[PDB]
Formats: structure tokens, sequence, C-alpha cells
């Protein structure tokens, strides 16, 4: 019961009001910021003009010439020139960080609002001589901010830890949610580092608001065991639980629910095998199955081999993938890139130009030396960084498959300091390990001690 | 402030370093250093405007170009030390006294754009690299302490660095638009100082390791538009600069935190204030200031030489003098207070220096 | 032999005593193990309580690189004696129960699993 164009000065007023006392208030708060800082610099001042004083060091004194000329018409000066010794600099090199595996890379104010709101409740409050007219008139004088329906519900202004005091009671869903959402089957960790799709919700499919939350969970795992839910809870019986109960493409795990891995199949249709990670029937017909070998694993007769994949250490139970895991020499040759059992390399200025990657000990034909890690970036990341890039006459970027690309600039491995060349000692394969494609750098030829290794950068460029 | 001198180097290429040595005895002459091409020059300053050449060192190689110097001491000799670097990315120690280069550090990638001498210890130095990062040295064992950069260290070219009063924390500043915090009083920094004393080369096979510090303890871009080329700290305050004609003088966190306090996640900024000037929107141009910290100087591309008064409270108030000179037309690189702030020496890309005398 | 060598992650050279060896080629490099509990804390929506857990498993699996599924019934073993001490003065015994239930909802982990270290967290808390 007042004026729309009033209310509309009344805000401008108040806006006005407050922002001019939140502007006098910062304006002081810097002003003893200064002050209570400038006796901050006099105490430490101090302190270093102390140190000073307790020392005598020694004045500088006079010494192919050279010579100084005065504009201001002072005498011009000659004085010998010293020749500071050549010393040898070493070849140029950006910062970068260590890498053992790939790491994937993606490509008015609430506070015065509310004060103003307030301050205006309190006008709408002297005219006795959260009221809606307060919010038309706002959202009049900032429409950009929202309606008068959208800043009502604006002005109104996680689930808590069953380990806090506030541990409150919900499904067995929302307790999970966290852990079932952030984990990563694949390398079993919480936001890793290379898989970016979320896993799917078959993926996870196998009193006290602390005690209750916990029951919805444990009757999901165990079921009627309600003599072992017991044992969990601790704090509780069967008899009380009990009565609680009556109240090249990149592979990407399929998820087709009541339906086979046919020609609608992503896994098919990018002509990928199902992993251990797929969601399709045990018996599915496109799963890869392993291989029964006894040891080597390094010749066309080992399926995994002749399909250029490394050995799975769940389904290649024989060979030796799925053993000694303290040893990185084991029976099993096809296992490198997984176990990470690179090569020793140093590096050192390259006998071409830059820097090099010299082996540190002897190789066979077709050896394993290292994995080229990196940044995993899509196409398109790779086309921006590549701008950049050809200023400095750089191609750190190797193809892994049709969607991503890695970049050894910002991060990898020391074989980034390999050197290209037509005329090759060293090959990159990209082999599937464990659902994961991996650049390996394996020998073109048999390499001895201190030699310099180059691979063809022109194979680990074609994506034609 | 008065011109009393301009003295003119005889290789004419831009001088891009001046630094007073402020270790000089009380009663002992206001001795200087100039880098620029491969020459670095030593002058003593006398009454009456008077600059005499005392020495000149130039690098045995034409394509050596020095664009930062810092002075030191010999804590067991008292000789005051030179440390010189630039393009090839090498480190000089220049002793004046034995007339020699005692000392060089090959290591960074590329260019040295700026090299600090930490205030309490005379043997830790920091080189600031076009490798996209930072380097401590201990001098005294020829060793690196630590390299700060990595994953969350600078993404370009770092311009500036600069130690706080009692050398407890680094903040640098690059081409990222990027200020960065380094504590190093860490438990891991100290210990990592004290274990480089402790490295006796003579005494084991095994290489001094290195801190690698990926990390910094506070990052923001918020500050400036563009490239950051010089930072500076005000107390516990910070004063950092690109090329949009301010000085800006902010604070990590909100207008009230510590800065001893701020944790690494800090995404608040407060700005306090800021310096106006105009002309000096070409980068590596760099402000310095008096020892005590109550005077502030900066130079324009066209040649004018601004200072201020720090005393005064907000910035905005704050007493400006803009020194000018007929003659002086030429971009001022760096300017240099004598300790006592009696005397600013200002260097330009004609191969000129500016003498100009408080009173 | 007779060639100049330099450290890969401070390009300064080797000395003939260190006799040809660069070793900052660690599994676990220093970073990415800041770099994940840097990452874990940035969530809004996930509680302090679900954070730890998450930060001191990832810390576990990346120091022993653990790579099949057949290694995950003896990770959450490796897992209760290393980290056990620290899971019960943080006050996460609740948060770590839920982790069991969340690897065997993946199918990782054994029922005899998820109760054998939840019987070995408790032994070690009585050690208290
Ligand atoms: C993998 C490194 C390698 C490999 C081999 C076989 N041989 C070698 O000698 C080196 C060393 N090397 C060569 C020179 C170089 C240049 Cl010229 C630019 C670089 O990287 C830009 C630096 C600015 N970039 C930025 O993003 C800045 C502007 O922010 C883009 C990448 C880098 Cl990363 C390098 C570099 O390390
Ligand atoms: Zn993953
Ligand atoms: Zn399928
Ligand atoms: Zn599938
Ligand atoms: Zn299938
Ligand atoms: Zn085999
Ligand atoms: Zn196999
Ligand atoms: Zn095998």
């Amino acid at each position: 019961e007042k004026g729309p164009i009033c209310w509309r000065k009344r805000v401008k007023s108040e806006y006005m009001r407050l922002r001019q006392l939140k502007r006098f208030r910062r304006a002081d708060e810097v002003k003893s910021m200064f002050n209570s800082n400038r006796q901050k610099i006099q105490e430490r001042t101090e302190i270093l003009n102390q140190e000073w004083k307790q020392r005598r060091i020694q004045p500088v004194h006079i010494m192919r010439e050279c010579s100084v000329t005065s504009d201001l018409d002072f005498p011009k000066q000659v004085i010998p020139l010293k020749t500071l010794n050549a010393v040898a600099s070493v070849p140029i090199m950006y910062s970068w960080s260590p890498l053992q595996q790939n790491f994937m890379v993606e490509d008015i104010n609430d506070e015065i609002f509310v004060e103003l709101v307030n301050a205006l409740g309190q006008l709408d409050r002297r005219d006795e001589k959260p009221s809606d007219k307060i919010f038309e008139a706002i959202s009049s004088m900032f429409p950009d901010k929202g309606t008068a329906e959208e800043l009502k519900e604006k002005y109104k202004e996680c689930t808590p830890n069953i380990d806090g005091p506030n541990a409150k009671s919900v499904q067995r869903e929302q307790s999970l949610h966290s852990f079932h959402t952030l984990f990563c089957r694949r390398c079993f960790k919480y936001d890793c580092f290379l898989h970016p799709f979320h896993a799917t919700p078959n993926t996870y499919k196998r009193w006290s608001g602390a005690e209750a939350s916990m029951f919805r969970v444990l009757i999901g795992t165990y079921y009627d065991n309600f003599c072992a839910i017991a044992r969990l809870i601790g704090t509780k019986t069967c008899r009380q639980v009990y009565e609680f109960r009556v109240k090249v493409y990149n592979y990407q795990p399929c998820d087709h629910p009541r339906q086979p891995c046919d020609n609608s199949c992503p896994c098919v249709i990018a002509q990928n095998f199902c992993e251990k990670f797929c969601q399709c029937s045990s018996e599915c017909q496109n799963r890869f199955p392993g291989c029964r070998c006894k040891a080597q694993c390094n010749t066309k007769q080992c399926p995994c081999y002749l399909a250029v994949r490394e050995c799975d250490p769940d389904l290649c139970l024989t060979c030796g993938a799925a053993d000694h895991w303290d040893s990185k020499n084991v029976s099993c040759k096809n296992c490198s890139i997984q176990r990470g059992s690179k090569k020793h390399l140093l590096l050192a200025p390259s006998d071409v130009a830059g820097w090099g990657i010299f082996i540190k000990d002897p190789v066979q034909k077709n050896e394993f030396i290292s994995e080229n890690c990196g940044e995993i970036i899509s196409q398109d990341e790779a086309d921006r960084r590549g701008k950049v890039y050809d200023k400095y006459m750089c191609s750190f970027l190797f193809n892994l498959n049709n969607d991503f690309v890695v970049d050894a600039t910002r991060k990898g491995n020391k074989i980034r300091f390999a050197n290209h060349s037509v005329n090759p000692n060293c090959y990159a394969k990209v082999m599937m390990v464990n659902g994961d494609h991996r650049i390996g750098i394996f020998a073109k030829r048999a390499i001895q001690t201190g030699e310099e290794l180059f691979f063809d950068y022109r194979y680990s460029q074609a994506d034609a | 402030f008065k011109c009393v001198n301009s003295l003119k180097e005889d290789h004419n290429q831009p001088l891009f370093g001046v630094q007073f040595n402020w270790h000089s005895k009380e009663g002992d002459p206001l001795v200087f250093a100039t880098v620029g091409s491969n020459r670095v020059t030593l002058y003593e300053c006398h009454s009456q405007g008077e600059i005499r050449l005392l020495q000149s060192y130039v690098d045995a190689d034409a394509d050596e170009n020095f664009y930062t110097c810092a002075w030191t001491y010999d804590s067991n000799t008292s000789h005051p030390l030179l440390a010189v670097a630039g393009s090839r990315g090498i480190i000089r120690i220049i002793n004046p006294i034995t007339m020699q280069c005692i000392k060089h550090y090959v290591g960074h990638g590329n260019a040295i754009n700026e090299l600090k001498f930490h205030p309490r210890d005379p043997n830790l130095l920091l080189s600031v690299s076009k490798d996209h990062a930072l380097r401590l040295w201990n001098i005294q064992t020829d060793t690196l302490v630590a390299i700060f950069g990595g994953v969350e260290g600078h993404r370009d070219e770092v311009l500036s660095a600069d130690y706080d009063l009692l050398g407890e924390k680094i903040m640098s500043c690059g081409m990222d638009h990027s200020l960065k915090l380094w504590r190093i009083n860490s438990k891991r920094m100290m210990n990592a100082i004290k274990e480089s004393y402790d490295y006796n080369p003579n005494k084991t096979n095994r290489p001094f390791i290195s801190q690698k510090i990926h990390f910094p303890d506070f990052s923001t871009r918020d500050i400036h538009r563009n490239y950051v080329d010089c930072v500076r700290w005000l107390g516990d305050l910070i004063l950092s600069k690109s090329c949009e004609n301010a000085i800006v003088c902010w604070k990590p966190g909100k207008m009230e935190d510590d800065i001893d306090k701020i944790k690494p996640s800090e995404s608040n900024v407060t700005i306090l204030g800021r310096f106006d000037y105009s002309q000096c929107d070409i980068w590596y141009m760099r402000f310095s200031m008096d020892f005590w910290q109550k005077m502030l100087a900066l130079g324009n591309q066209v040649g004018k030489l601004y200072v201020w008064d720090l005393e005064v409270e907000d910035p905005h108030k704050a007493k400006c003098t803009t020194l000018t000179h007929h003659k002086c037309g030429a971009a001022i690189r760096q300017t240099s207070f004598s300790r006592d702030s009696s005397i600013l020496i200002a260097v330009c890309d004609d191969a000129s220096i500016w003498r100009w005398d408080r009173l | 032999h007779n060639r100049l060598y330099f450290h890969s992650d401070t390009c300064l050279p080797l000395r003939p005593q260190e006799m040809e060896v660069d070793d900052e080629d660690e599994k676990d490099p220093e970073w990415l193990r800041e770099k994940t509990i840097t990452q874990i804390e940035e969530f809004s929506d996930v509680n302090e309580g679900e954070k730890e857990v998450m930060k001191l498993w990832n810390l576990h699996v990346m120091k022993h690189g653990f790579i099949a599924d057949n290694q995950m019934n003896h990770a959450c073993m490796l897992f209760v004696e290393n980290y056990g001490q620290k899971i019960i003065k943080k006050n996460l015994c609740r948060n770590f129960m839920l982790h069991l239930v969340s690897m065997h909802d993946f199918n990782l982990i054994s029922i005899m699993s998820i109760d054998k270290a939840v019987t070995k967290l408790r032994e070690m808390q009585q050690k208290l």
C-alpha cells in the first residue's frame, strides 16, 4: 500500500546510501591497512639496517678499452675493458613435468542485494502512520538480476558425513553417491587423471542418522544376514537390526542393459573388443578372451600380441602377466608398458641439434625401450595448441587414436628428448593396454650402449 | 631532485639494469653497476654530480646480452660481489676486488630476466627465467636449492620476482598475467637450505637433490589484463605493474586476511589502490624503491621519470613529482635509489645514464 | 662413455662419480600426489569425511601402483594396515566402511574382505 514510482526512488536512494557507506568503510579499512603496514616496514627495515651496521664491506676501486661520454660536458673517461672468459651454454629447454602414465586435460552482488532488500523493508516497517512491492521495485531498477518472482526465490538465502555430529538420515544411494560417481573402476582411484566419463549405473551394481543411513546401505550389500550387519554396525545386535527392517577409436565401456553387443553396440561400431570393464554378459562374443600361452607372448602365436594388445593381468593367467608384482622382469614379455618396465635413458645435447636421449644399456631389436607419455588432448585442443607451437618450430604432438593426441610439451617422460629422423633406430607402436591406448617406443634394430635415440615422427603424425 | 649529470656508454645498446651497492660502509662512496649489450660497467658517485667510471667487463661472447645484475658480499672475506645474467641464461659472479669472474651457473633452459639476492643470507640467489621457472641457488656451496615451477608454476616467461624484507617469501610474476607466492620459510624449504650448506661433493658420489616446487602458496591472474613485468613487496602488500600505465597496490585474500594465513586455495585479492602515469605501455620497464621503502620511481618510454612518496596513506593522494630533462627522451628501462636516497640513477635504451640528486 | 650427461630434472651435468645415473623418474612423482589431494578438496558437493578417505585411498593406490582387479582384495588389506592408525585418529571409520561397500558394488572386492578389513581396523583401535 505505497506507490510504485515512489518505491523505485527508494531503491535508488537506499542503493546509493548502502553503496556510499560500503565505499567509505573500504576507504578507512585501506588507510588502516597502509598504516598497520608501514609500522611492519619500519620494524623490519630497522632489523636489516642493524644487520648492515655490523658489516664493514670493502670498497670497489679503479681498473682493449672502453670510454664514457658526458652530454652535460663532464670530461671523457677511458678505462681498460676486461674480458669475461667464455662459458659454454646448454641447448634451450622450457619447463615440463615428469609423467609415468598419460594425463587427461579438458578443452549488484548477493551481499548488497540482501542489505538493500532489508534496508527497504525497514522503510515499509516505518510506513505505519518481506513485502512483494519491494521485489517489484528492485527488479524494475535491476531488470538484468531477474524478475520479482526470481528475486523473491533468490532472496530465501552435499550430504553430511556419517562420521560427523550432523549425520542426517538418507537412502543407500545418497550415502554412497560421492564414492559411486567419483570412483574410476579402470584405475582404482577417485577423480582419476585419465578417465573423464563417469561410471555407468550398472558398474556399481553387483536409532541415530549415522546408524539409520548405515542400515539402508548394509542391507544392499548383505541382505538378510542381520547377525553380520550387527557386527559391522557394532552399536547394535541382530535383534535390534531385525526390528528396524520391519519398520582407430578410443575404447569406452559399453552399457546397453537387456541388449546384446550387436551392430548397435558402441564397442562393435568403433570396431573394438569389449573388455573386462563392459557391463555386457560374461558370455559376450565380442569380449577379448586373453591368451593361454605358457610364457614369452611376443609372437603372432599369442592372440594378445597379434591383436596389438598387451596381456591382461585378469585374463592372461598362464603366461605370467597376472603374477610377481614386486618384479618387473617376468615370464610374459608382453606387459612392459603396464608394469612400466622402461629402460635407462640419459639426457645430453644431441649430435644433431638441441637435446637428445641416449640409452644407458644395450637393447635387442623389437625390445621395449620406453612409453611416450604426455597430456591426453582432444584433436581441437591440439589445433589451438599447434598455432602457438608453430611460432617456435615445435611439434611434440603424437596421435594416439582418432579422438586423442599425446602432447609431451608441458609434461611427459625422458623419451620426449628422442629426436626425429627418416632413418631411425626406434619405432612407435600404439598398443591397447587394459582398455587404454599407449604409445610404446621399441628398437627398430639392435642398439648398443650410449647410442642416441631417433624415431620417425611422420608415422606418429598420420591420422590421414 | 635535480639532474646533476648524464653519461653515455660507447656500445650504444639499451641498458636494461642499474643497481646501487647497498652494502657500502658508511663513509664509502656511492657505487652503482650497469648491464647492457654484453657489458658490465661500474661507477663511483661524487660531489657536484661527478660520476667516475671505475670498471668495465665484457663477455667473450658477442651474442651475450645482459638484462640484470645484483649485489652481494662474501661473508668470510667482506668483498662485494656482482651477479649478472641475460639472453644466454648464464649467471656470472664478478668479484670487482679480484677483478675476476669467480663463479658461473648454467642450468636455465632460456634467458634470465631477473636476479635477486636473499635479504638476510648473501649466498642465496634467486634467478627468474624465460624457461617459465625460478631457481634458488646457494652460491657458497655451488648447489641448486630449488626450482620454483611446474604443474602450477608459470605457464609463460617469468619476468620478475622479489623477496620480502625478512626473506621468508618470494612473489613472482610473468607473461601468463600471473602473480605467484613461494614461501621459503616452510620446513621443506628450510631443510633444503640447511642440506645445501652441508652438501660436500668431495664427501659423496651422489648429486645434491634439488626440491621441485610445482605448487605456489598463492596465485592470481585477477590483478592485471596483460603480462606483469615488475613486482616488489611493500611490507606485506604487493606493488605490481603491466602495460596499463598503472602500478597496482593489492594484497592476497580479503581486506582483513593476514598474508601468513593465506591458504593455497585462496581465490580472493584486494586492491588497495593505484599509482597512475602515462606513456609506459611497452614491456620490460621496471620501477624501483628507496631502501627505507618511502620513495618509488618509474620511467617512461619517452624519458619522463616519475617519483612518488609512499609515506602518504591513500595512493590516490600520493605526492608525485615528474623528473624531466630536455635532453632525456629515451625509454627509461630501470631506476636505482642510492641506499640513503640522496641519488636516483636512470638507464635508457640509447645507452645513457641520468643522475638525479636530492634537495 | 666419454660423453657428458645431464640430469633431466635440473640440466646440471653428471659427475664421473655418479656413473651415468639419472633417476628422478620415480613411479609416483610427488606433484601427482599433491595434484590429486588438491583436486578432491576443490569439490563443493563432497563432504570433508568422504574427501579424506578418497585422498588417502588414492595416495595408497599411487604408492603401490595396483593395475589388476585381482590386486584389489590385497589393496584394502594393505590400506587398513598402512593407513589404519590415520583412519581412526581422523574419525573416518564410517566413511571407510562406505568405501569398502563401494568397492564391492564395483565387483572389485569379496564380501569376506569387506569385514576382514573392518575386523582388522577394530583390532587396531583396541591397540589404543
Ligand atoms: C620436448 C622438448 C625437446 C625435445 C627434443 C627432441 N629436443 C629438445 O631440444 C627439446 C627441448 N625443447 C626444444 C626447444 C623448445 C621450444 Cl623452441 C619451445 C618449447 O615450447 C613452447 C614454449 C612456449 N609455449 C608457451 O605456451 C608459452 C608461450 O606460454 C609453447 C611451447 C619447448 Cl617445450 C622447447 C623445448 O623444451
Ligand atoms: Zn581412471
Ligand atoms: Zn556392447
Ligand atoms: Zn563393450
Ligand atoms: Zn559386450
Ligand atoms: Zn606369454
Ligand atoms: Zn595375454
Ligand atoms: Zn603374456
